[PDB]
């Protein structure tokens, strides 16, 4: 999804968010699949995509975009076995390896399950995102914290309904009528819409780093 | 008389008036000689009695001729009146075992 | 050091070249043709301006290849850690096995060679390797296919069998003269075969057990590897690989698939040379296994019980071997293998056997001969005589074929031949077989009699049927098909039609032979008996046999054998196995009794 | 049940096979060196039979 | 071509059985049991 072209295009991070589950070390994964924390740099990670639930996995089946040697990676159930795990190494040579990881640096995922690097491909029209051979620096942007202060408090990429009087109206749209056209207007109604999901509205920052951040 | 089957295969018809329980049997068009008289109220089941000479052996075909019902007509009383030729679920292949 | 190494490959991925590279770079299969051709050219072969300065960058690409291919084979992780499921092990095959493709290393393996060959005034003409496709370029490929993929499953087994190793097994025994065994390509062929292919076959015996829809392709292994074992030129390792192979193959085999393999064994065990000790442990290793298929009259259970041509065989192998062994000399290895033998097939046959009287007629060993083993004799068709009354089934069947013909140019797509059109291509004229001109009666009408009159030379009745064909002799192209393809035929005639197709081979062979004299040289492939031939090659054949039984049997001639046995001849006192061995075996007991009294 | 039963002249000639053996293994197993267990087996086994 | 008023009201009921070429007629018995 592009970012640069926010001003034009708004991007959907709600989609691209994803939630660090463990960071184990390499034995203790290993140990654990023969059966909070600071990430630090050699570390298998898990990483949960926030809307769906799933995994980030290097999955077994290929499309093969004229690489017909680099795996797709996706999303999968599942967390037992070594698909889901990657292993986050530096880029560059002023980090190591068992270094904290820092929130501007420049990480290269490494999958378990195949060793393939998590790589930006040009081959098609598109860019596509495979687990090839060839490595791709990737940037962790971080875009919530552990704080979450407090059950109010509205925050970046909240769903919430705006209540026009005491609980009396919402801002919603036209739905019932079954037309595309005439769901673009806008208006206050009253009644079960509140429960509807036609009322329903997203907050999304005009920022990238900390958009789930609170809104001022 | 003896043929080559090319055209198409052996097609016997097997007709049953029940006004008058009459069976009577088409070899290519022409009536065999063999023809039976049942009873009243007899239940006939269409069959063959086949020994394999060949994978594939025969096709009871539920269709029709001129001026005859199929057999689903008969068959099925919601279709009785139906001259279109059907093969309900119901009718199935049955076996000797 | 193999984890390393694969993953320093994988880090760099253009140490494997502009194939398997990706991004465009196309497969392993097609680099190694493009590979043949440029080594067939000389303008990119060499550099066009002892080995001295020419590269051959063909075979310099060919043997990049196989090198690549077989480091990675040796760098896949080893079964005991497959087993045990070690992730890494499991990651690196899973890596090797995406970066070679197993239809690519198939393909590889199922390129063809050159072969030496024989010019006018006698010589070699021998391809040289340096500039050509080489037999360890596919020894790697082996490798890295049984290392990574490995061979577990029956039907991938007889795949790669009959795509892969058979053609080389069979390039390896047609190879067996004096000039040519002693070549390079044979030598190279032997080395590989021994090396890689027959051992890997004694691995993966175990799925040769239930391979009893592919008779005709378990055969023709058999023979070709029974004839590289007869052949010269052999190291005492290459033969003891092949005995392996043929040991291991043979005792999970059912026992009616060996049958012509004892056929040939009849003719070499007997003479007890030095060759006739892997078959001497092949017939007893067969008999103390499958002694219940042959003493039983009920059989083995599933496999059932003889057929009493293979009773006929093991009676001739038993009494061919013993009056062998007691003319013959003392020899201690061979009169420690042979009594086994003996013993097995003693055992195996029941002792009430009577001999089958019925003895038919023109058994092919003509086919073959000794120290030749094919020599393709048809059977005479000159003198036998047309009968007078199948001149009507001559003339339904060349209409028949003609049809079918048509019916095959139409599908070409050729229009109608109003006119003899040679720049069109629709010369053939394309007329209904009446209006064909008599002169072209011959074309279609002379293959008919060929097989008439060879059916009516193999004794047989082509017998009418007065209830099935006296209707039927009673009763602008627009061609009609006799799907003759459900008719079916029975056992019999199932026989009988294997039996013409064999002779419509040994015709062809003949023939072919003839020429190859004439040329002086160019073995053809398919100059193997037709038991050693496999079953797309031998489809033709079977497939002109059945079409002219399957006519007949439409028509309502009956093609039938047609040989009454005189007697039954029971003589439990003459004809039994038993009774045989015991008037000999007490000749020689009085033979020595007399001989310890003078 | 599956096999036959073997003839009154095979029986017949199994008999004179045994006394054969027999006659030859008189005062001879010296003369027949180390083949001597080989004759009395067979001598069993027939008399078995 | 069949009349409908006949073709209606009669009871008249007709099914066929093709035996396949290459299966010999004389092992295929085709008709009615009860």
């Amino acid at each position: 999804e592009s970012t640069s072209n926010s001003k034009n295009v708004p991007p959907d991070l709600s989609i691209c968010t994803f939630v660090l589950e463990q960071s184990l070390s390499v034995r203790a994964l290993q140990e654990m699949l023969a059966n909070h924390r600071t990430l630090l740099y050699g570390h298998a990670i898990l990483l949960r995509h926030s809307y769906s639930g799933m995994y980030l996995c290097c999955l077994s089946t290929s499309r093969s975009s004229t690489d017909k040697l680099a795996f797709d990676v996706g999303l999968q159930e599942d967390t037992t076995g070594e698909a889901c795990w990657w292993t986050i190494h530096p880029a560059s040579k002023q980090r190591s390896e068992g270094e904290k990881v820092r929130v501007g640096d420049d990480l290269i995922l490494v999958s378990v399950s195949s060793e393939r690097y998590l790589h930006l491909s040009y081959g098609n029209g598109s860019l596509h995102v495979d687990a090839a051979f060839q490595q791709t620096l990737w940037s962790v942007a971080p875009i919530s914290s552990g704080s979450e202060a407090a059950q109010g408090y509205l925050i970046g990429g909240d769903v919430l309904r705006l209540l026009h009087g005491h609980m009396d109206e919402c801002l919603t749209v036209p739905s019932g009528e079954h037309g595309e056209e005439q769901r673009r207007t806008v208006h206050y109604e009253g009644g079960a819409v509140s429960v509807h999901a036609r009322s329903l509205w997203r907050l999304e920052t005009l920022r990238v780093a900390w958009s789930g951040s609170h809104i001022r | 008389p003896g043929q080559g089957r090319n055209n198409n295969g052996l097609e016997i018809g097997c007709v049953v008036d029940a006004a008058s329980g009459l069976l009577t049997f088409i070899a290519n068009g022409k009536e065999l000689s063999t023809y039976y008289q049942v009873e009243p109220s007899t239940k006939l089941f269409p069959a063959v009695f086949a020994q394999a000479t060949s994978p594939n052996v025969f096709q009871f075909e539920l269709g029709r001729i001129k001026n005859v019902m199929p057999l689903s007509a008969g068959l099925f009383k919601s279709e009785h009146k139906n001259p279109v030729p059907q093969c309900p679920p119901r009718l199935h292949v049955q076996f000797l075992s | 050091n193999a984890n390393v190494v694969v993953r320093l490959l994988i880090r760099r991925p253009e140490c494997f070249g502009p194939a398997l590279r990706g991004e465009g770079g196309n497969g392993l299969l097609a680099a190694m043709e493009e590979a043949i051709k440029i080594a067939e050219d000389p303008s990119r072969d060499g550099p066009s301006p002892e080995e001295d300065d020419t590269i051959h960058m063909g075979n310099a690409i060919m043997t990049f290849y196989s090198a690549l291919i077989d480091l990675l084979g040796r760098c896949a992780p080893e079964m005991h850690l497959i087993h045990a499921g070690k992730g890494e092990a499991i990651r690196i095959r899973s890596i090797l096995r995406s970066l070679i493709p197993l239809g690519d290393l198939v393909g590889v393996i199922s390129i063809a060679f050159q072969m030496p060959t024989i010019a006018k005034d006698g010589n070699v003409v021998e391809p040289d390797m340096s500039a050509g496709f080489c037999p360890d370029h596919k020894a790697a490929m082996v490798l890295f296919l049984d290392s990574v993929y490995g061979i577990e499953v029956q039907d991938f087994l007889l795949h790669l069998l009959e795509v892969g190793f058979l053609p080389d097994l069979r390039a390896a025994a047609s190879l067996d003269t004096a000039a040519l065994s002693a070549t390079d390509m044979a030598l190279a062929l032997n080395r590989y075969l021994c090396t890689a292919v027959l051992p890997l076959l004694t691995r993966c015996a175990p799925l040769f057990a239930g391979t009893e829809h592919h008779a005709s392709l378990i055969d023709s292994l058999l023979h070709t590897v029974y004839r590289l074992s007869k052949g010269c030129s052999l190291t005492k390792a290459q033969r003891d690989s092949i005995e392996v192979c043929l040991l291991s193959i043979c005792g999970q085999l059912r026992p009616s698939m060996m049958q012509h393999l004892l056929r040939r064994l009849v003719f070499d065990v007997p003479l007890l040379n030095e060759h006739a000790k892997m078959p001497l442990k092949l017939l007893t290793n067969h008999y103390e296994r499958c002694w219940k298929y042959y003493c039983l009259p009920g059989g083995w259970g599933n496999f059932g019980a003889a057929s009493e041509e293979e009773l006929h065989l093991s009676r001739k192998l038993f009494w061919g071997i013993f009056d062998a062994l007691s003319q013959k000399k003392y020899e201690q290895e061979l009169f420690k293998l042979a009594l086994p033998c003996l013993s097995a097939v003693a055992g195996a046959l029941p002792p009430d056997y009577m001999e089958s009287n019925y003895v038919s007629m023109m058994e092919k060993q003509s086919s073959m001969d000794s120290e030749g083993n094919f020599n393709p004799q048809p059977v005479d068709t000159s003198n036998i005589t047309i009968p007078e009354k199948l001149e009507y089934f001559i003339n339904k069947y060349a209409e028949h074929s003609h049809d079918k013909w048509s019916m095959d140019k139409l599908a070409n797509g050729w229009i109608y031949g109003e006119i003899y059109s040679d720049s069109s291509k629709v010369q053939p004229l394309m007329k209904p077989y009446k209006l064909l001109s008599e002169k072209e009666k011959e074309i279609y009408r002379w293959p008919i009699k060929e097989s008439l009159k060879t059916m009516l030379a193999w004794g047989w009745r082509i017998e009418r049927t007065r209830e099935g064909d006296s209707m039927a002799l009673y009763n602008g192209y627009s061609p009609r098909a006799i799907d003759m393809s459900n008719v079916t035929l029975s056992r019999d005639l199932h026989a009988m039609a294997e039996m013409m197709a064999e002779n419509y081979h040994n015709i062809w062979a003949k023939k072919k032979k003839m020429e190859l004299e004439s040329k002086g040289g160019g073995n053809h492939p398919l100059l193997v008996p037709y038991d050693t031939l496999t079953a797309k090659e031998k489809a033709k054949d079977r497939e002109k046999a059945q079409d002219i039984l399957k006519f007949l049997q439409i028509n309502g001639y009956a093609v039938s054998r047609g040989f009454k046995d005189l007697e039954l001849d029971t003589p439990s006192i003459e004809k039994r196995f038993a009774y045989s061995f015991l008037q000999q075996l007490i000749r020689y007991v009085d033979e020595a009794h007399q001989y310890i009294l003078e | 049940c599956s096999g036959g039963h073997a003839s009154n002249k095979e029986k017949e000639m199994v008999t004179s096979l045994f006394c054969k053996l027999g006659v030859l293994v008189r005062h001879r197993i010296s003369l027949f060196g180390n083949d001597a267990t080989s004759i009395v087996n067979c001598l069993h086994i027939l008399g078995q039979t | 071509r069949d009349d409908y008023d006949f073709l209606m009201q009669t009871s008249t009921y007709y099914y066929s059985v093709r035996i396949f070429p290459g299966q010999e007629p004389a092992n295929v018995w085709v008709g009615w049991i009860t």
